[PDB]
């Protein structure tokens, strides 16, 4: 039996459908966005789209519609899932809380019937008398919108028109009247029926029109006063209304298929149209007032407005603004103009929304080589294709960089008393101080009068009474903002040098050996109020103000060199209020007092990189709730900063970290920087809400991103990335990518627009002699939408496309890996490819290519031409294992640095995926699930250990450990199959046992070993073993890992309990949702744990936790199972959050 | 403009979710049909001392029922090889034919009396109704023309038409609720019609195979004097035409390919391909080369026809290539089992193995698992064979 956990690190992002209506109220224009399992509700404001509610369904979404039953103040929302769970939903809000209530629900799957040949369709009658569904060919399923039909019971009207392409309900008809495009041996036709809910059959409709355009789809029902319907094809647009017929065929739309439309005008006068590219049109229905006074259509007319994101769906909004829902790129908000710009465009971008989908590949890297792990993904497609540099930790937007090495501190200053914003930045160095003046964005080194240049600054900042303060080894110096003059100076009575210092707007405290001095900041005067002598030399000290105090701290926090203690002293008396032993053998290097979420905390960091933090009671100086997190290995400096007006703490270290509070607990998130020794907040005119960051050699000025856990440094390629791998030796990424170029009158191909491969700092084209052996001379037909593939070499620090190698014509580059091979020390980029041609079901041609990137040059090291598409490659004992159509092949790395045939494995339909560990090989077949091989060094061959004889349409595979094999398949299910060492016969041994089955709901594009969360080496209590990240066509990223038996036997029990406690939208049972599901069979979930559900345990209130927790058996590490508590499960789930 | 047909387009489009739907269905399953025969390995079942498995079908992806020349009926769990016997339905010898209605709600088999039809509920195999009296001789074939109506052929050349109305089902259910012992519902033929009798042997009027074309609502039928009879089956059984098979002996199996509008028909040596509306020259035939042994069952998986032979070999024929798959690639049935009674002693005194004739074979609902069953070819021998291939 087998033990595994699967969790979502990043939600789906790609829009699969969108609509506008009046769901949250009549007066809100809503945009509703469906992303694959995620429903998002937006309000249309003049300023832009505002997100209001998001829901994850236990069900992939396939149909979404808004409608308004008579008497309802606001729309109802119909949703049909891919498992045919149907539901009617109403937005509710109570104060800040928002719920999506299911008024009606029920599964409408028919036990027998072929799912329809053109997606799932559902539509709603304008008067909302009924809902029509097209789930299966030859059957039109009707749901009466009777209020008593709360169970979505439905009946099928047998439809003689088997293949239905698109459907709508017509306006203004006393009987609810269906209008639809269908296909038959005669081509496509538009036909109507008066649907009788009483007779449950099709009475004849008001009209029909045989033989519409053969490419026709996209029926638009046209409202009053016009009535009728518009039919949209690839090449023409036609209007029908009883006997009247009107048609246009603009050459401008013939260039691309329109794939979505939206109603601009309530009366149907204008309609948006959106093509494959994201070209956005306006379709005009021009009115004619007839002689009887009635209104009719005079002519159709199409205008190109400009370009936008690739449209899955379109939405006209308000104030002339439009939303474009994008599945293949970032989604867009754009404003339409009456007059075009100088480019002839009426469309101006207004806002943009991030989309990772489809994630077609990824790899885990350490560019800072710290060992944390960062994920770089192939994301988006076509002109939207983009690398997304994803990483647990907060990014920094660099606005400026200055080569000032040896910085020992950072502080902002406002030299101008008339400015609320910072105009000066101060840098400290050993034996000297330097000051940088800020003039807008320009930064220039300057001399700040009143400051000491020949001494190291330990602290400086703005202080009360319009003054600046500097603290040096010799003295504390008070300097006026104007004219930057020294107004007062304090010196230690024994002339002993200050070694550390901290100061706020009204108080100064300095560390001199074992002595501490407290000064008050008065107008043009520094007053020594008190002094004390500590038992040991002071290693760090702080007096940051807390709460609403006017810069006056009742407390001083310190750390010492000998006892390694942190202490809180009362000011001015320096009376010891609290002493806390940090322990270890390494001194505290920084201490800081701060406020998070209006709660006060003390932080103190050791020279070993360990950070201690405590709740801080201001009135008593007492510390509580002591907790420890190891952030780095080098000395850590703690400083406060501001972001979005919030107060946060930064831990400067070899592993820079931001500290902030959520739900009253401090959350630690890494920062995507190589190293930080010192930093300070900076709020200048050129660098507002910015941070100044210093390391060993450079100063960086930039703005911190939102304090999210996962950041995404987007790099637009304007071409679809396909695969990615990393080469530490050259500090480079290899990225397969692909732009579109139409085979136009250039005879070759012409790009839609420039992309990374065309834009690269250098480029090349595959110069290979292997594929020369045949061509026909007349192949290259005009208008063909060719996909041109490239390998991009990408600098890990700047993400400059250093190089771009274009593959052969039609050569889809399929797989990419970076690894060492043989005894040769070099790290190589290795690509597997295929030549792709329209007619051939299976690739019969491909190659494996080895490159190296050195001295700025990508160079081809080796090639081998292969009998198939190279669908996957992995490193295997320094030999390379590659899967090529129906075979798996093992190449020995020759000392001649080229691959040579050691052996082959067969017995597959198509070995799409490969993974290896030790001498074991896991292979994923196109339909025959997974099999396990052993390598035989003594025979030079493979022995097939065991295989799964169950069918599975594999989408990806991975080895979690030596005996457990993880698989994913095209019906969005995962499974784990396992080798039974207790098998007694060869027939049993040859059979892999199914030991886990799980419906994920997402199509998985890739599995990869690695983790984005830094490993706490020395802490081996982790419930999870191994780490396999995976990505999906909708931009979701997840993680799978093994468990012990007692972890999994705890956790699947926990899942089934949660399945029953948490209520899904549409009231779909989780067990059903997750039940392994295919056209052929359904099976309950085993072997896996639903990590999304497990983490939803933290998204439910304690009363729900208690329902799950009661009577659950937990192996607390003692080996004795006990009833779990909610806090135990929370700790376990928190541990399970931190694995991704 | 050419068709977008490459699986790499489908794979990349699928990575993009770019309408990787039914447009690629025929490509996906067709590729599999060509590759699968080379990947199959035999797993024999220990059936015990049963005579011969003459009929079988997948009730589900994991479950195969087996009907025997000796009137026992049972399930093989193909995964565990576990046996489980089923009641044998009596009137108000062997189970030489079995059928499923297209909704997979009703199972139809030969009864205790070889003359009488038996019906069971899918998937439970609860008994539905008693054996009839329409045929004066053995029921040699079955075919479901709707989910209430099935047609059955016979060794006397008659064809009984049956309807399991909702009343039959509700009467079986009501009776099974009132009585703890299962008490059957009653049935009678909606019509009884004979085949046209041709110039061939008048004692050999045996109708041994039936297949239902759901598209045209036509019923195909085959006799062992070598004639095909075609019937409309919209609401009642009605003759359309009759015509001679190009091989006119031992035509014991018939299958209909809804994806190719063509019936495949067995014989003593050849598989023949018929559209029954077409003339006799439009009826092309492939020889199994297992000559003298007969084809003993036949089936379709996309453009690939699977041919179970009297020499125990399973052949696979490609419509589009017009040849067998590959030196033809063929599984061959293992030894199964054989009884050593006096009949073997008298006529087969020195034969310890038989090339076990493939009386029945079928694909699971995915097509990756091919169940196979049979026994020795001669008539006097008693000896089952069964084995999954996967």
């Amino acid at each position: 039996m087998s033990y595994n956990y699967v969790v979502t690190a990043q939600k789906p992002t790609a829009v699969n459908g969108c609509v506008t209506g009046h769901f949250t109220s009549a007066e809100d224009l809503n945009l509703l966005i469906a992303k694959n399992t995620r429903l998002e509700i937006y309000v249309v404001t003049a300023e832009g789209l505002r997100p209001v509610k998001e829901v994850g369904m236990y069900g992939k979404i396939a149909v979404m519609e808004l409608f308004r039953p008579k008497g309802e103040s606001k729309d109802l929302l119909f949703i049909l899932t891919a498992k045919y769970n149907a539901c009617i939903l109403e937005y509710k809000q109570s104060g800040e809380s928002i719920d999506i209530i299911t008024r009606a629900h029920g599964n409408v799957q028919d036990r027998i019937g072929r799912p329809s040949e053109t997606g799932i369709i559902g539509i709603i009658d304008p008067e909302c008398r009924m809902i029509g569904l097209r789930l299966y060919d030859g059957l039109f399923k009707v749901i009466p919108l009777d209020r008593d039909n709360k169970e979505l019971k439905a009946f099928n009207i047998r439809l003689e028109e088997l293949h239905v392409i698109d459907v709508k309900f017509l306006y203004g008809c006393q009987a609810p009247t269906i209008c639809f495009v269908y296909q038959d041996p005669q081509g496509r036709h538009v036909k109507t029926y008066e649907v009788s809910l009483r007779e449950k059959e099709f009475n004849k409709g008001p009209w029909k029109q045989e033989n519409v355009e053969a490419e026709a789809s996209m029926v638009i029902a046209v409202p009053e006063p016009f009535g009728g319907a518009i039919i949209i094809g690839q090449e023409s647009i036609t209007y029908h209304n009883g006997d009247k017929y009107l048609a246009i065929a603009p050459p401008i739309i013939k260039q691309s298929t329109i794939v979505c439309h939206n109603r601009v005008d309530p009366n149907g006068s204008r309609y948006l149209l959106g093509d494959m590219e994201g070209r956005l049109f306006m379709l005009l229905l021009e009115k004619e007032e007839q002689m009887d006074g009635t209104v009719t259509l005079k002519d159709l007319r199409v205008e190109l407005l400009g370009e936008t994101s690739i449209a899955e769906c379109l939405t006209y909004l308000d104030n002339g603004v439009v939303f474009v829902g994008s599945r293949l790129g970032d989604s867009q908000l754009v404003k339409l103009n009456v007059d075009s710009n100088e480019q002839g465009s009426y469309v101006v971008a207004m806002e943009t929304f991030t989309n990772l989908g489809p994630i077609v590949d990824m790899c885990v890297v350490d560019l800072e080589r710290q060992g944390q792990g960062q994920l770089v993904t192939c994301s988006g497609a076509f002109k939207e294709g983009s690398l997304r540099i994803i990483r647990n930790g907060i990014g920094i937007h660099e606005h400026a960089s200055i080569d000032l090495p040896g910085i020992k501190g950072l502080w902002p200053l406002r030299s101008d008393p008339n400015r609320e914003t910072d105009d000066t930045l101060v840098l400290s160095f050993v034996g000297q101080t330097r000051v940088l003046m800020l003039n807008g964005e320009e930064v220039e080194e300057t001399e700040l009068m009143g400051f000491v240049d020949d001494q190291q600054t330990f602290f400086c900042g703005n202080v009360a009474h319009q003054q600046l303060i500097q603290i040096t080894s010799a003295s504390v110096r008070l300097v006026s903002q104007e004219p930057k003059a020294l107004v007062s100076e304090w010196k230690e009575p024994q002339a002993k040098n200050i070694s550390v210092a901290s100061c706020n707007s009204s108080q100064v405290v300095v560390a001199v050996g074992r002595a501490l001095y407290y000064l008050q900041i008065h107008p043009q005067e520094l007053r020594q109020i008190s002094h004390t002598e500590m038992e040991h030399e002071v290693a760090c000290l702080d007096i940051t103000p807390l709460g609403d105090s006017n810069g006056l701290s009742p407390l001083c926090a310190i750390g010492l060199w000998t006892d390694i203690s942190a202490r809180i002293l009362k000011l001015p008396s320096f009376e010891l209020l609290h002493k806390e032993m940090l322990g270890g053998e390494i001194i505290p290097r920084s201490i800081l007092m701060t406020t998070f979420e209006s709660s006060h905390y003390l932080l103190c960091a050791l020279g070993d990189g360990a950070l201690f933090y405590f709740g801080l009671n201001i009135e008593t100086g007492l510390l509580s709730d002591r907790k420890k997190v190891t952030l780095g290995t080098q000395p850590t400096v703690l400083r406060t900063f501001r972001s979005l007006s919030t107060t946060n703490v930064f831990a400067c270290s070899d592993r820079p970290t931001v500290i902030y509070s959520s739900n009253h607990k401090l959350v630690f998130s890494n920062v995507n920087l190589k190293e930080v020794n010192y930093m300070c907040p900076l709020n200048s005119d050129g660098y507002p809400d910015s941070l100044a960051l210093a390391n060993n050699s450079t100063l960086t000025i930039g703005t911190i991103d939102e304090i999210q856990k996962l950041h995404i440094r987007t790099v637009p390629l304007y071409e679809s990335p396909r695969k990615i791998c990393y080469q530490e030796v050259s500090q480079c990424f290899g990225v397969l990518s692909s732009r579109i170029e139409v085979q136009d009158t250039s005879g070759g191909t012409t790009a839609l627009r420039p992309s990374a491969s065309t834009q690269a700092l250098s480029s090349s084209v595959s110069s290979s002699k292997l594929f020369s052996s045949s061509t026909a001379p007349h192949e290259t037909s005009f208008g063909e939408e060719v996909e041109v593939h490239n390998l991009l070499i990408i600098d890990q620090h700047t993400f400059e496309v250093l190089h771009a190698h274009q593959f052969l014509q039609n050569e889809y580059a399929l797989s990419l890996v970076s690894c060492k091979l043989g005894k040769d020390p070099n790290t190589y980029f290795i690509v597997g490819t295929a030549m792709v041609y329209p007619e051939e079901a299976e690739p019969k041609q491909g190659r494996i290519v080895v490159f190296q990137y050195s001295d700025g040059k990508l160079q081809t090291v080796a090639e081998k031409e292969v009998k198939g598409a190279v669908y996957s490659m992995v490193e295997f004992n320094g030999k390379l294992l590659a899967s090529i159509n129906s075979t798996v092949r093992l190449y020995e790395w020759t000392t001649e640095k080229e691959l040579r045939t050691e052996c082959n494995h067969y017995n597959n339909i198509m070995a799409l995926y490969l993974k290896t560990k030790g001498d074991f090989i896991l292979v994923g077949d196109l339909m025959r699930s997974v099999l396990l091989l052993a390598y035989k060094p003594m025979e030079g061959n493979f022995e097939e250990i065991a295989r799964d004889f169950n069918p599975n349409w594999m989408s990806a595979v991975e080895i979690l450990d030596d005996d457990n094999f993880l698989g994913a398949e095209n019906a969005f299910n995962l499974f784990v199959c396992q080798k039974d060492s207790a098998a007694t016969t060869d027939e049993e041994r040859q059979h892999l046992q199914e030991v886990g089955l799980f419906h994920l709901g997402e199509f998985v594009n890739v599995f990869c070993h690695g983790s984005l969360v830094m490993q706490n080496l020395g802490e081996t209590s982790t419930p999870t073993q191994g780490s396999v990240l995976f990505g999906t066509v909708n931009g979701m990223i997840g993680l799978v890992t093994s468990l012990s038996e007692s972890w999994y036997n705890l956790l699947l029990d926990m899942q089934n309990r949660l399945n029953k406690v948490i209520k899904s939208v549409g009231k779909i049972e989780h067990s059903f949702w997750r039940s392994f599901h295919t056209e052929r069979k359904t099976e309950p979930a085993t072997g896996f744990i639903d990590g999304d559900l497990i983490e939803s345990f933290l998204d439910i209130s304690r009363p729900k936790m208690q329902e799950v927790v009661a009577n659950l058996q937990y192996d607390d590490g003692s080996g004795m199972k006990r009833e779990a508590t909610a806090d135990d499960l929370i700790k376990v789930v928190e541990e399970l959050t931190r694995i991704h | 403009p050419p068709v977008k047909r490459s699986l790499v387009y489908y794979l990349k489009n699928r990575e993009v979710r770019l309408q990787n739907e039914t447009s690629y269905s025929r490509v996906l399953h067709g590729y599999a049909a060509q590759q699968l025969p080379s990947l199959l390995k035999e797993r024999e079942f220990h059936l015990g001392t049963l005579n011969k498995v003459f009929a079988s079908q997948w009730l589900n992806h994991r479950q195969v029922v087996c009907g025997t020349k000796c009137n026992t009926l049972f399930v093989v769990d193909v995964q565990t090889s576990q046996i489980t016997k089923i009641p044998i339905l009596k009137d108000r010898c062997g189970i030489h034919a079995i059928e499923l209605n297209p909704s997979r709600t009703l199972l139809a088999t030969g009864g205790d009396n070889p003359n009488s039809l038996a019906i069971y509920r899918l998937p439970t195999l609860d008994p539905v109704c008693v054996g009839d009296d329409g045929h004066k001789d053995w029921i040699f074939s079955i075919a479901w023309i709707s989910d209430t109506m099935a047609v059955s052929g016979s060794r006397d050349g008659s064809m009984g038409l049956w309807e399991v109305t909702d009343d039959v089902l509700t009467k079986s259910d009501a009776r099974h609720n009132v009585s703890r012992v299962p008490v059957y519902a009653h049935i009678t033929h909606k019509a009884l019609k004979d085949i046209p009798k041709e110039d061939t042997n008048p004692d050999n009027c045996k109708v041994r195979a039936l297949a239902f074309n759901n598209k045209n609502k036509e019923l195909g039928a085959v006799s062992l004097d070598g004639y095909f009879h075609l019937w409309k089956a919209e609401n009642t059984l009605s003759k359309l035409l009759s015509t001679k098979l190009p091989y006119c002996r031992e035509n014991v199996c018939l299958a209909y390919g809804s994806e190719w509008s063509v019936y495949a028909v067995g014989s003593q040596a050849h598989v023949s391909f018929l559209d029954p509306r077409q003339p006799s020259y439009n009826v092309k035939s492939v020889c199994s080369r297992e000559r003298g042994s007969g084809i003993r069952s036949v089936s379709f998986y996309e453009h690939i026809i699977t041919v179970g032979t009297g020499q125990g070999s399973l052949l696979f024929y490609d419509i589009r290539a017009q040849r067998f798959l590959e030196e033809n690639l063929k599984l061959t049935t293992g030894k199964g089992w054989l009884n050593h009674d006096e009949t073997w002693r008298n006529y087969f005194s020195d034969i310890d193995f038989f090339p076990n004739a493939v009386y029945t074979h079928c694909y699971d609902s995915s097509g990756t698992k091919l169940f196979v069953a049979g026994g020795p070819l001669p008539s006097g021998l008693h000896g089952n064979y069964a084995g999954l291939w996967s």
